């Protein structure tokens, strides 16, 4: 939304991760003075004698940077009456909780959700290397200005890398190999030595998603158990 | 994996391999996948009536592997005979537990809601194909994030997102649903096409791109 | 007056055509020296084509 | 054409590649505010102890950069009624999709096509490493601004370099080589061993595009094809 | 490849070699390329009557090699055969399929257009040199890009381009014509001279630099 044709725009909001489970959010009472989004490309162009070679390697980090202030008037809140100074102090404390115990200790959240209701865009962001920058100036005796840069981990609509489920059709665990190893553990020293010798003998004369349906990947695994339990040689083969 | 296709009026089997895989040379291996006798594509259906299962004619479906599975002999053998059973196997097979479809849509985010059912005779009902994928998305959405006894971080916080129906809560719900739907690797993307409010009732719909 | 120079390198190969190989030239070195018992040269090629297979 | 009193203005259009082949046609509804084109040269200057040496290697990769703002007021579209914010978002999504799909070194299809209709000129272009930088400052709150930078691959009048159909007169795929190789595959190991011996003997006795007509390059292919239909020694020669 | 020359009044034989190679001394090679006797050029045309093939005069045409094929005996031999027909070796000979330019120009992009035909009697019509080049641009451009049953990316996208009659679309038609025509090595380059949009008729005319 904006102020045009549609009803009143919604300010920009920031969602942080609660230590104790759940989530806490932060909405800006005053929209930022500047809002820049850099979306470079990782591509290099090098001309040869009589041709041009273009190579590309994907999308570059989309860097988000914006500058805003806090109003001097108070305004209603979800709990309490917080003025601009308290608002900016809470922002500082939140950033410091996300940054100071990030490399040390542990933070529950792995990332930050950045909501642009005004621009109708969403992304998952992490603190940039430039980081937060607060400054107060002569010609703003009562106000407080903030400058933050961010790097986009990715689109918020997609799911987390660690929370992805593969196809995983059929059995995933080869139980044949598991029981082969379990049975080999009980074998005597001579049995294991003979299995090594047999393996060498077969080896030196060669050249001259587990599912038994619609696949042949788990072939030798079933043979290994059957050869151990039945007994091809003193130990087995393969 | 594979792509679907249909026989067009007086299209030659050479023409298909060239258009999809580039080189015409590949048609020779491509006929074994569709298990075709020499008259590989033939215009007339009364000519398909010669020996129906070993031919294709105008209007019939065809199977088109990806190039990596083109040379696999196992893919050849499986695609030869399974034919339409491809999609079902490729989307997989599972027990059907949408017994009370009218009912589970009255108490979601509450437990004890799904149950086995019976179809056919003397056998538990099973679901396959796209229906299976829907059912699985449905169950995944209606389950809380840490409630299955193994492999947790499965499910959603939909039971936690109940709030004052202001738009930020609605974007939050949108994002949770999209995350939940995009968790399965089989699905490519999701995207919202509508969100809509009726006082204390949310309503909206999502389009999901399922791999061919 | 200052001289003007317009270099134009060609490359010919004998066992892919040589004229296409020469087109993707970018730079080369040719260490030749009577002091040592070995003459060696290096060529830098662009990454437009997979030369490893060719 | 520009507005010159003889023809009405014609605005720029971008023709992006479509996933299934064919192309989009994104045309700007307000033309750019700044438009810059660079033409760098690969000339180098080295200063010798007694003279200056001027050396040139030819034209270098051109750069196209321009900046503008999307209009505010709604404007009808060739298949819709789209506002400036929807137009800017469509642009961002096209560029995101083009950039992200290039993760295999380089797209096998087209580069971007850039119809600079205002002054008659046409180019094939690629996203520069500056990328699509989007910003919206305090000034002009309801107007978006976009900054694009592009590198020129070549004129759009000229087809792709490698795709050009060469003369290919005569026969590029001679049958002589093929049937020679088939013969030699069909020969017995002793046959090939004797052929190797005869080749080595001939080499000892050294000292002490193809066309069957008006060409000598394929002479060896006709001779190599012989010495197998006729028993010139137990195996062919050369 | 080569260049044409026309003999001028009292033209010094050595002046030709100098005028196109800078040094004088290559005239021995040039006169061997053109199978001349010692009287390399002569003022009087009656003298040519005696040995026409081996004696040139004012206004006659000579063949100038490029520098690289100067000393090649085989090029000297071939260049002694194709005298003022050498164009045929670069552009080539092919079968005529343009039986009537009054026919296909009124039917345009379609199946079932062109056909082999016979000029004279008994000998099948072979169309050669510049006239081969006419055909090999025309028959190429009328074919749609996907069409041909080997080596795809033949043809053009021209059949797609019957959109709205507005100026941008006209430039798109120019672009596909330019792209299609510069796709064959026999032409150096192309560019548009003029275009004319009637109410539903596109008309435009293009230059092409055929070689030689």
């Amino acid at each position: 939304p904006q102020s045009d044709g549609i009803s009143n725009l919604h300010r920009i909001a920031l969602r942080f991760p609660k230590e104790g489970g759940g989530y806490d959010m932060y909405r800006f009472k005053v929209n930022p003075e500047n809002y820049t989004i850099d979306s470079p490309q990782r591509t290099t162009a090098i001309k040869t004698k009589s041709d041009i070679v273009i190579e590309d390697y994907g999308k570059d980090i989309e860097v988000i940077n914006f500058t805003g202030t806090t109003g001097f008037r108070p305004v209603r809140e979800a709990d309490g009456l917080k003025t601009g100074k308290q608002k900016m102090e809470e922002l500082q404390s939140r950033v410091s909780e996300y940054a100071m115990q990030g490399g040390s200790g542990n933070v529950s959240g792995s990332y930050l959700q950045f909501f642009n209701f005004t621009d109708d865009s969403y992304y998952k962001v992490h603190l940039a290397p430039q980081g937060l920058k607060i400054t107060r100036s002569k010609d703003e005796p009562l106000l407080f200005r903030y400058e933050i840069t961010l790097v986009v981990i990715g689109s918020l609509t997609e799911a987390d890398r660690s929370a992805v489920t593969t196809e995983e059709f059929g059995n995933v665990k080869p139980n044949a190999s598991q029981r082969v190893d379990e049975g080999i553990k009980e074998l005597d020293k001579n049995a294991r030595k003979t299995r090594d010798r047999n393996n060498q003998e077969i080896s030196r004369r060669e050249n001259t998603i587990y599912n038994p349906r619609q696949s042949t990947n788990g072939l030798k695994g079933n043979i290994d158990n059957m050869a151990l339990i039945i007994g091809y040689g003193d130990g087995g083969v393969s | 994996r594979f792509k679907k296709h249909v026989v067009q009026h007086e299209e030659t089997m050479q023409a298909i391999a060239q258009r999809y895989y580039g080189d015409v040379s590949y048609w020779i291996d491509l006929v074994e996948h569709n298990n075709l006798k020499y008259p590989y594509l033939v215009e007339t259906d009364e000519e398909k009536m010669k020996d129906p299962e070993r031919l294709a004619s105008t209007g019939d479906t065809l199977i088109i592997p990806i190039e990596s599975d083109l040379t696999d002999v196992s893919a050849k053998e499986i695609n030869s005979r399974d034919k339409d059973v491809l999609v079902e196997l490729a989307l997989g097979r599972d027990l059907n537990i949408t017994a009370d479809e009218k009912y589970f849509n009255e108490h979601g985010t509450s437990d004890n809601i799904l149950a086995f059912s019976t179809n056919g005779n003397g056998d538990l009902d099973t679901v396959k194909g796209i229906d299976n994928m829907k059912q699985q998305l449905q169950a995944r959405l209606l389950t809380p994030r840490g409630s299955l006894m193994l492999h947790p971080n499965y499910g959603s916080d939909l039971h936690n997102l109940f709030g004052l129906n202001i738009p930020e809560q609605a974007t939050l719900i949108e994002m949770e649903v999209l995350r939940t739907l995009t968790s399965d690797n089989r699905v490519k993307s999701a995207n919202l096409i509508d969100w809509k409010i009726q006082g204390n009732v949310y309503s909206g719909q999502f389009s999901v791109e399922i791999k061919s | 007056m200052r001289r003007i120079r317009r270099p134009k390198v060609r490359i010919e190969i004998v066992t892919y055509n040589g004229d296409e190989f020469g087109a993707k030239l970018l730079g080369f070195q040719t260490k030749n020296s009577m002091e040592d018992d070995s003459s060696v040269f290096q060529i830098n090629m662009a990454g437009d084509t997979y030369w490893d297979k060719l």
